[PDB]
């Protein structure tokens, strides 16, 4: 569901 | 007394915002353009508003315990998150000589007019507004601004949070850094109820988020950070 979000996090 | 944690705590939040605030507005080239027809500026604002919402993820893990949560709760509280700490962020490029956001020339000068022109009502533009009116008239220390930024974002009653006393430990770090340099760092008459006026700044945020979340063909020309961050 949030791989951008999550990719910019990590 | 302010401890010497709570100045680190302070000194983390201006730097992690130096780093993550570029008042050079230089980056505002890229976006597409500003056209001042219906939705002429929805396309600028929506770039500007995906650009913003990037730099507050980085504001956001130099929070101090920010990096302890789970990556799941650091996705909701950053989704709730997003559009109040950017009317937040906001209130410094807004003037109260126009009431409008002026970003260093008159391209990114952002007044009522436009914002409506991105296709939004004076009913979310005119809370907002007495948003960023209020908070202008408190007069923040930046120390303050940025706490202010850190304690919205990690909120342990933002939906899908997890391990809220996870959140809200965190949290209280910060209110507590904010309660205590007001004291010993912010005089009178300034000083004035100034801790639950900013909490009360972060209830009318709250609102014009949960007014925005009411408020196909114009999806397109969102972002797509913008998508998945508003669903
Ligand atoms: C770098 C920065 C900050 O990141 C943000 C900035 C200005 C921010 C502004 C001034 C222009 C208008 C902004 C972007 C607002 C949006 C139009 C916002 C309206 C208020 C919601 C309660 C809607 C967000 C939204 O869903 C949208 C915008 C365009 C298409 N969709 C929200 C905050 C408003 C300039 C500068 O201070």
């Amino acid at each position: 569901n949030h791989p951008m979000l999550m990719n910019l996090l990590k | 007394k302010l401890s010497e944690e709570q100045q680190h705590i302070i000194a983390i939040l201006l730097d992690a915002h130096h780093k993550t605030y570029d008042p050079t507005y230089a980056d505002f080239r890229d976006f597409r353009p500003p056209v001042r027809s219906p939705l002429s500026m929805l396309p600028h604002l929506a770039d500007l508003v995906s650009y913003s919402i990037q730099k507050v993820i980085g504001f956001a893990k130099m929070i101090p315990g920010f990096r302890d949560l789970t990556s799941d709760d650091q996705i909701v509280l950053l989704k709730s998150s997003a559009i109040e700490v950017i009317m937040l962020r906001s209130n410094q490029s807004f003037t109260m000589d126009d009431m409008s956001w002026d970003c260093g020339s008159q391209d990114y000068k952002y007044d009522v007019t436009d914002v409506s022109k991105a296709g939004h009502t004076l009913e979310l533009i005119e809370p907002l507004i007495k948003f960023q009116v209020g908070l202008k008239k408190l007069n923040l220390h930046e120390e303050e601004h940025v706490l202010l930024m850190a304690i919205c974002i990690v909120s342990p009653d933002r939906p899908g949070v997890q391990d809220a006393k996870l959140v809200e430990a965190i949290q209280d770090r910060l209110s507590n850094t904010l309660q205590t340099y007001i004291r010993c760092r912010h005089p009178p008459p300034g000083s004035h109820q100034l801790y639950a006026k900013m909490i009360q700044k972060l209830a009318d945020l709250r609102s014009l988020n949960e007014e925005h979340s009411k408020q196909p063909e114009n999806s397109m020309k969102l972002t797509p950070l913008v998508l998945e961050v508003f669903g």
